[PDB]
């Protein structure tokens, strides 16, 4: 009659108790945890590299378009617009003109509302590939602009000597033509060292990764080609057979006419 | 249809079979008759192909649950290579793994049954039997299998009866029908039709039986399958082998599993679709859940445990034909047991003597391990002289290593019994006999009905003759006039005849065959050396002799049998005799072995002592009961149930093959699990219908052995008690090994339940769930087989099959939703620790799966804003695998320890005392570490070298399990209420 209640109430008792025990495990774990620095960075050995505008195929990044058909590239450009809508002077007020040119170590929290200073990085620094004077970021010409962005890992330092460069070159350079000529923006193709080291989203709520534009100039039309686009910095490795995005980005590209 | 032959005239038999009753079959005509009917033997069981004997191992309750599982897995995997580009194919792995254990187990079962039936077949001493046939008027020897119907054959003492023989003429021909009937004493065979039922006539001799003494000739009436032997065997075709109690139990918990898998899968399909998933994926998780309740290694481990118990019994000369049988004796509540050749040795041996006015008691055991009798007296030395000298039996040559009770003897039945008796009291009887040259002898006849012989003495200083004679006790008594007693040779006055007659009837009352012995030394005056005695002239005394004593014989229990019966009853198992033999012998042995306890009595005994009619006896007072087949024929099944319920110690005498099967059935139907033990063809039918059929390896008929599930290779009836013990351990221990194996299935599933309903990154992978199920926890769960008992196991009643199951709903509920629960909160705490210490806080983790698994995000942001590539997120997912796995392993050290005992605390019985279990915890941790810290392992098996905080996060949860089960077990222990 009334004993299924006396056992089921044992189960609701047992699961409430056990749940609470788990809760206190979480709570106590959430004080192990520093809000500004992750305990271990075990898989972020070297930074990931991402490209933009990213279009993916069966085998990975696969960008393909037709200079004469804006349908096939408006979208591409419109991603580069949306991507850079957060590099506008408008949405860069929370950061400051770093000019230091070497690492921007901060040990205390001297920025508004108990935070740290993050550097400004504005679209117009990509110059020709900034979406002005060309709102198609070089696609309508056949000399497209690919934005390269290095993944941020907290307190990661790329290298003391130079700034990290982006070298971007053919995988198999066509055997009736020359190497890939690229123009980078900024000019050597570098991420300036005052953007490193990243302290975290809580620390620098307004941070924005340095971008480098790669304007590909002499890609032969109507041919399948693959561009490797790796990062040269001392603490940055790009030869990992189980992450092909550690330290680089490969992409296949065909520009049709 | 067989009945025609023993009722025909010799003219009619010669007509029917185109034969002569004295000159026999023509030669060519018997060549043709052989072409017609085939050889004279029983055509073996049809014989199923090798590939199908493999096929049938892949079938069974767990097995079919696993085939349905892999069925579901392949239906789902097809749905999923249709539903976008998924190269996940976990269901390929799981389904193919299920097929894998089902199959590999299959090989193991097939190979076990192979090796076991080679072990049984290789003690079967197939030596071709022969027969004295007469053809064209010639007596010669042919193989028994070449006898065609209508042949004229001859038998003498020693010969095996070659076919089914209808007897035309016989001189004092007695026979051993114990393989067909129950009867332990020799059965007369004479040519006159004594019954219309050919089983109960005396003018047929049966295909498989032994001619013990005398001589007969008769015509062949059936060969091969058509003989009463092949007919009673063919009865055991029409008996269907019901399924074992262990098979029932397995199917019970397969049903519990199935219930759970449906109830869950359904509940989370409702939930899955209320979370806005597509019906087409909510069916995929329905499927994954349903399959997730099917353990992957269970079938493997139980098929290992049964196999280890089989090895134990095989070590004790108890070969089992298939693994399920190692359990059955533990669940048995009654033993329907054959008498002659089973409980007894089927060998008439001297059991008692009457001499110096006392009934002495000889040691009837086969290993000679009991109380012999007093051999001081002059009377005994004389009585030994008479029974040793008046005897014509002789051991076959070169038997000196053979123990005497097992030696082959060229003699009659009584004479064989007595010859072994002299060889075990006097020592070297035949040489002794040689030392007293026989000068005259009348052998047993139908005129005199006694055997006598006259001998010259041993030394030369006594030159007398000694006349020794033996025969039926009354017939010996009237022929003699004094009695040896205590060095006196007193006159045989009225009181000695009354006391002799009292002893004779007492040994007849215990169902023994009594023989009287006597002597007379002959004068030198009247009978001087070289005197020509003449048996026809009778020129010597056959009267006025001197009585020595009585010697009496019986078919006696096997040495270890009385004790074996004792222990089975100590362990709550009802023993029932079911014997074809006559009630008086049946009841004697049922006393001797402990079936009928010292001091209980039948209703006929109560009437006989109280001096009342049996109508007045209160049946409730009679703890024992004997019922022959005749009364059992005129019994409603309700009367049989009244008798079985009313009279604890039941003996069925004169019981046909079918009646044994019917007593088995009546118990079974009353709820019993029934074991039957049996010698021969008659008990073969009961053997098949039994929950477990036990055949005697040596004494046993091919029919019996074939029906039986288990063979006592050395006829040691005490093996039975070992069977009870090993089937009570391996049951309790399986209840342990299963409880362990089932408990990992909830921590293996709650990750996927959460990963669906919360969209957390995947805590635990398929590729690693397989390692748990088939690698890390196998050796622990098998080690539980080696647990010793937690009680005086052989003093416990047999389990109630309807109440106490292998897996109850309480047992499951406990192992799944309490110990499994604690394991899942263990793993999930180690999961959220492993992620927060790497960058991902819990609140971020809800909903994060779409982005987690997206190949088109190589910059997904953690809680510190750092940006992971998909590959990096994947190596984190493997770390999540490995910590959830290790949480499960630590909690399965706690599991294997608390599942050592169901009642007792670990402090009492121990921790390190099961040594195989300890080796298996070391093994489990070693495989764990090899999977974590070997190089290459993140890529080959998706296992990360986890940090050493991740091992310890489960420790409190493990110890919590230990303490929780202790408190429960102490609750049961120190409070039955
Ligand atoms: C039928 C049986 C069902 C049993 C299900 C389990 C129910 C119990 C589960 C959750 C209840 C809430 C537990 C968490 C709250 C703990 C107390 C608390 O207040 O802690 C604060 C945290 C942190 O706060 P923050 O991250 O915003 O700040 C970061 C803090 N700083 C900046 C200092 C680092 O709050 C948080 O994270 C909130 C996290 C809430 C989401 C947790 C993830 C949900 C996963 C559940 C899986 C459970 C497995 C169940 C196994 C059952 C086996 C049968
Ligand atoms: C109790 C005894 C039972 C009898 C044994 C039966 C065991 C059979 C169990 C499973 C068989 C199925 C596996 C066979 C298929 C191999 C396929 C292969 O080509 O493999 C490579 C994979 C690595 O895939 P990935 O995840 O890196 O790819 C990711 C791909 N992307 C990126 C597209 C997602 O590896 C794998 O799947 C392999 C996964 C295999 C998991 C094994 C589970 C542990 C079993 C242990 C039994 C050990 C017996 C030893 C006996 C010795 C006696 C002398
Ligand atoms: C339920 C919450 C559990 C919280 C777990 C706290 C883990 C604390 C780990 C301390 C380990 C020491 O620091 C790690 C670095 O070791 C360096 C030496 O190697
Ligand atoms: C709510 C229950 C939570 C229970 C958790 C309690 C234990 C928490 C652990 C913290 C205790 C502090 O001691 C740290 C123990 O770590 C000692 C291990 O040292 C060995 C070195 O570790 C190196 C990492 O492994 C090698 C691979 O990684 C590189
Ligand atoms: C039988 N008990 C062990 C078990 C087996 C699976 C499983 C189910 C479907 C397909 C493949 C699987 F390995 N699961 S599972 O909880 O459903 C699960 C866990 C993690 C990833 N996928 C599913 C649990
Ligand atoms: C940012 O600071 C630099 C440092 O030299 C200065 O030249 C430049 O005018 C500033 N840009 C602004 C305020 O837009
Ligand atoms: C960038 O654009 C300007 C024209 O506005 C031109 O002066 C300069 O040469 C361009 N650089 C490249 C590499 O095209
Ligand atoms: C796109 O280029 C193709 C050559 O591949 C050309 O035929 C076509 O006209 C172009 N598209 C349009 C819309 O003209």
């Amino acid at each position: 009659l009334s004993r299924w209640v006396w056992i089921s109430l044992y189960y609701v008792a047992f699961y409430v108790v056990m749940s609470g025990i788990f809760a206190l495990c979480i709570y106590v774990l959430m004080r192990t945890i520093d809000p500004y620095t992750p305990d271990y960075q075990d898989q972020l050995k070297s930074p990931g590299v991402t490209l933009r505008p990213d279009v993916y195929g069966e085998k990975g990044l696969d960008i393909s378009y037709n200079v004469s058909d804006s349908t096939t590239w408006a979208g591409l450009a419109h991603t580069l617009h949306r991507f850079l809508a957060g590099y506008s002077p408008a949405a860069q007020e929370g950061s400051i003109n770093c000019t230091s040119e070497k690492y921007f170590f901060q040990e205390s929290f001297l920025a508004p509302n108990h935070t740290k200073f993050s550097c400004k990085f504005t679209a117009d620094m990509l110059q020709n590939c900034s979406g002005r004077p060309d709102p198609t970021f070089g696609f309508a010409e056949g000399k497209p602009c690919f934005i390269i962005k290095m993944n941020r890992i907290v307190k990661f330092l790329p290298g003391n000597s130079t700034a990290p460069r982006v070298d971007c070159a053919f995988l198999d350079q066509p055997r009736d033509g020359p190497p890939l000529q690229v123009e980078y923006f900024p000019a050597n193709g570098t991420y300036s060292l005052h953007y490193f080291p990243y302290y975290g989203k809580k620390a620098q709520p307004h941070y924005s990764n340095p971008l480098v534009a790669a304007k590909l100039l002499n890609v032969p039309r109507n041919r399948d080609v693959v561009i490797v686009c790796k990062i040269l910095a001392e603490h940055v490795s790009f030869d990992n057979p189980h992450d092909p995005y550690e330290g680089k980005v490969e992409f296949k590209l065909k520009i049709q006419k | 249809m067989e009945i025609n032959d023993h009722q025909l005239s010799v003219a009619e038999l010669e007509q029917k079979y185109q034969t002569s009753a004295t000159k026999g079959l023509s030669a060519s005509l018997a060549a043709e008759l052989l072409l017609r009917d085939g050889p004279n033997a029983l055509r073996p069981p049809r014989g199923t192909p090798e590939y199908v004997k493999f096929a049938r191992q892949l079938a069974g309750g767990l097995q079919c649950l696993m085939w349905v599982a892999a069925a579901i897995c392949l239906i789902a995997f097809a749905i999923q290579a249709s539903e976008g580009d998924l190269t996940t194919d976990d269901n390929l792995y799981l389904a193919l793994a299920l097929i894998a254990v089902v199959v590999v187990t299959g090989c193991f079962g097939y190979y076990q049954e192979f090796k076991s039936t080679n072990i049984i077949a290789s003690f079967k001493n197939l030596v071709p039997q022969q027969a004295t046939v007469i053809r064209d008027g010639d007596k010669f020897q042919i193989n028994a299998d070449q006898l065609v119907v209508g042949d004229l054959v001859e038998m003498k003492g020693g010969d095996r009866v070659p076919a089914d023989i209808r007897i035309l003429q016989a001189q004092g021909c007695k026979v051993d029908n114990s393989s067909l009937t129950g009867e332990s004493e020799p059965q007369t065979r004479s040519p006159e039709c004594t019954h219309e039922s050919p089983l109960e006539t005396r003018n047929i001799a049966f295909f498989s039986t032994m001619c013990l003494e005398g001589t007969a000739q008769g015509l062949v009436v059936n060969t091969g399958d058509r003989t009463i032997i092949g007919r009673i065997a063919s009865l055991a075709s029409g008996v269907e082998n019901e399924k074992t109690p262990i098979a029932i139990e397995i199917e019970h918990f397969v049903d519990i599993i199935a219930g759970l898998a449906i109830l869950f899968g359904a509940t989370f399909f409702i939930v899955a679709m209320c979370i806005g998933y597509t019906f087409l994926r909510a069916m995929v998780f329905f499927m994954a859940i349903v399959v997730a309740y099917v353990p992957e290694g269970l079938l493997a481990t139980v098929t290992v445990c049964l196999s280890l118990t089989a090895k134990r019994l095989a070590s004790k000369n108890c070969v089992v034909k298939n693994l399920e049988a190692v359990e059955t004796l533990g669940s048995t509540s009654v033993i329907c047991s054959d008498k002659t050749g089973t409980l007894t040795q089927n060998r008439m041996t001297v059991s008692h003597l009457w001499f110096d006015n006392h009934i002495h008691s000889a040691d009837t055991t086969e290993d000679q391990s009991g109380q012999t009798f007093d051999q001081s007296s002059e009377t005994w030395r004389a009585l030994c002289r008479v029974l040793t000298l008046c005897n014509r039996a002789a051991f076959k040559s070169g038997q000196d290593a053979v123990p005497v009770p097992k030696r082959i003897v060229i003699g009659d039945a009584s004479e064989t019994a007595l010859l072994k008796f002299s060889e075990l009291t006097l020592g070297n009887a035949m040489g002794y006999r040689e030392r007293f040259p026989k000068v005259c002898e009348i052998p047993f006849n139908s005129t005199n009905k006694f055997q006598l012989s006259i001998h010259t003495l041993e030394d030369p200083r006594d030159p007398r003759h000694v006349l020794v004679m033996k025969g039926a006790p009354e017939r010996v008594l009237e022929r003699c006039s004094s009695i040896l007693i205590k060095g006196q040779e007193l006159p045989l006055d009225e009181q000695w005849r009354e006391a002799f007659q009292t002893a004779y009837l007492s040994l007849g009352g215990l169902g023994e065959r009594v023989l009287g012995f006597c002597q007379l030394y002959l004068s030198e005056k009247d009978y001087p050396p070289g005197y020509a005695f003449d048996v026809e002239a009778m020129n010597f005394p056959t009267s006025g002799l001197c009585f020595a004593g009585l010697v009496s014989m019986i078919d006696p229990p096997r040495a270890t049998v009385p004790d074996a019966v004792l222990k089975c009853r100590t362990a709550g198992i009802r023993v029932i005799m079911v014997t074809g033999d006559h009630p008086i012998t049946a009841k004697a042995i049922a006393a001797s072995v402990g079936i009928i306890s010292e001091g209980s009595e039948t209703v006929e005994d109560i009437a006989a002592r109280l001096r009342v009619p049996v109508d007045q006896v209160n049946r409730k007072d009679a703890r024992a009961c004997v019922i022959n087949g005749m009364q059992l024929k005129d019994m409603d099944p309700s009367e049989l149930v009244e008798a079985l319920r009313t009279h604890p110690e039941m003996v069925f005498a004169r019981t046909s093959p079918q009646q044994k099967l019917v007593i088995v059935e009546s118990c079974q139907r009353l709820g019993a699990i029934v074991a039957v033990t049996g010698d021969g063809v008659n008990d073969s039918p009961a053997l098949k219908k039994a929950d477990i059929g036990v055949a005697m390896g040596i004494a046993g008929s091919d029919a019996a052995k074939n029906a039986a599930d288990m063979i006592l290779l050395d006829d040691n009836f005490a093996s039975i008690v070992t069977g009870v013990e090993q089937g009570r351990l391996i049951f309790d221990n399986l209840k342990k090994s299963i409880a362990y194996t089932l408990t990992k299935n909830i921590p293996e599933l709650t990750p996927y339940l959460i990963y669906i309903t919360v969209s957390v990154p995947l805590p635990l992978g398929c590729i690693t769930i397989l390692f748990i199920e088939l690698c890390t926890d196998i050796f622990p769960s098998v080690s539980l087989a080696y647990e010793k008992a937690e009680s005086d196991i052989m003093h416990l009643r047999p389990r109630n099959p309807k109440r106490d199951r292998l897996v109850n709903e309480p047992l499951a509920a406990y192992s799944y939703f309490q110990i499994g629960a604690i394991q899942s909160f263990a793993g999930f705490t180690d999961y959220f620790t492993a992620m927060a210490q790497e960058g991902w806080f819990p609140l971020l983790c809800v909903g994060l799966r779409p982005q987690w698994e997206n190949h088109h995000l190589q910059d997904l942001q953690d809680s510190y804003g750092q940006e992971w590539t998909f590959g990096q997120r994947l190596y984190q997912q493997y770390t999540c695998y490995t910590v959830f796995f290790i949480s499960i392993e630590m909690c399965q050290i706690a599991d294997v320890l608390i599942r050592k005992t169901r009642r007792l605390s670990a402090f009492q019985q121990g921790f390190f005392r099961n040594r195989i279990l300890v080796i298996a915890i070391v093994f489990q941790v070693c495989i764990g570490c090899f999977l974590c810290y070997c190089p290459g392992m993140p890529n080959i098996f998706n296992f990360m070298p986890i940090r050493f905080q991740w091992w310890l996060v489960p420790m409190p949860f493990s110890l919590l399990i230990f303490v929780y089960d202790e408190i429960r077990k102490l609750g049961v222990r120190c409070c039955p209420g």
